[PDB]
């Protein structure tokens, strides 16, 4: 069925930015600690908390 | 008068911290990596060796 509304179709540049969700994503329960603190580790990377 | 002596402000006996204050990352078996506070500690020693020897 037709939309009641008109849409404002046509060609736009868009570009593929360097954050991927993939990339981000990141979850912990119970991993690497620092030795000094003794508290979890930074970063995605590190298997940090 | 139990606490804080006034004369306590001023340090004879200085205590050392244990290792896990100052944590020697000691990676593979030919190599360590003492903390800072080693360092400064060691330093702290041998100023007071030096001292005592040019005293005595």
């Amino acid at each position: 069925k037709k939309l009641m509304a008109q849409i404002f179709f046509g060609p736009t540049y868009y570009q593929r930015l360097r954050h991927m969700v993939d990339d981000k994503i990141h979850a912990r329960a119970r991993g690497p600690m620092q030795v000094l603190t003794r508290q979890p580790v930074e970063g995605r990377s590190r298997d940090g908390g | 008068e139990v606490f804080s002596r006034p004369e306590w402000m001023i340090l004879t006996c200085l205590p050392v911290p244990p290792p896990p204050v100052r944590p020697s990352i000691s990676f593979n078996e030919s190599q360590r990596g003492e903390d800072d506070l080693t360092f400064k500690l060691a330093d702290i020693l041998k100023a007071n060796i030096s001292l005592e020897t040019l005293e005595h």
